[PDB]
């Protein structure tokens, strides 16, 4: 199984190309291992590198921002959430390039085109129970890039539990 | 009178009723989920029939009429 049979029915509604929302209800880490990352304004590219990047440290992340330069160079214009921002590219990069300065999902929809991955973004409320998925790119959670957000500003990486695999 | 009820899925999977007029700013249909459901107009991205609707516009100008279908999604990872 009910477990995989609950990941494999997971219901996703393209809401704008290439972005999906799906609400299952469900505890992460039933299902998810999480590994936490520090709080420190980085986490939404902690959490990245900590599963993309080999022997990941607390400066592996500086490479995923770096990778978001270079996306952001060839997407940001045209997301439909980097409207929200209100900055030019070059403001954008400035701001986005700075130490400590919060990810988010307009990062997330650039990096799953850059980096050729599906990342999905599941908001937990305080008690670690899922609200919402939000998933970038065509690709299904047992190959997406999981990511746990929670708290407004802080994301986490998860893994899917061995016996779900 | 001259108001009209549209829907709203939200990212929390909730579809929602708003009273709203034609002529209406998107701006101001932020503000009214805001006062229904607390999410900043900052924060919020309004799509209809895939398109993300921008703050300058009317309803109207989308040809959003008496019950419509919208949904919202909002940002995650930047302060509210
Ligand atoms: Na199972």
């Amino acid at each position: 199984g009910p477990g995989m049979d609950f990941l494999r029915s997971l219901d996703w509604t393209q809401v704008i190309a290439g972005q999906y929302v799906s609400n299952p209800r469900f505890n992460i880490s039933d299902y998810f291992e999480i590994v936490r990352q520090p709080g420190d304004g980085n986490c939404f590219y902690h959490s990245i590198a900590e599963l993309t990047m080999p022997n990941k440290t607390d400066h592996s992340y500086h490479y995923i921002k770096r990778l978001t330069e270079s996306a952001a160079r060839k997407y940001y214009q045209e997301e439909p959430e980097a409207r929200l921002v209100g900055l030019s590219l070059e403001d954008y990069l400035k701001r986005m390039l700075s130490d400590n300065e919060w990810g988010s999902t307009l990062e997330a929809s650039m990096l799953a085109k850059e980096m050729g991955i599906t990342i999905i973004i599941w908001t937990v409320a305080a008690s670690d129970e899922v609200e919402a998925g939000i998933k970038f790119g065509d690709g299904d959670v047992f190959t997406a890039v999981n990511l746990l957000h929670s708290g407004q500003t802080h994301f986490d990486a998860l893994r899917i539990l061995p016996q779900f695999e | 009178d001259d108001k009209m009820q549209i829907f709203v899925k939200t990212l929390t999977g909730k579809t929602i009723t708003l009273e709203v007029e034609p002529s209406d700013t998107i701006e101001n249909v932020k503000a009214k989920i805001q006062d229904k459901e607390g999410i900043p107009p900052d924060q919020q991205r309004l799509i209809f029939a895939g398109k993300q609707l921008e703050d300058g516009r009317t309803l109207s100008d989308y040809n959003i009429q008496k019950l419509s279908l919208l949904y919202l999604v909002w940002r995650l990872g930047v302060p509210w």
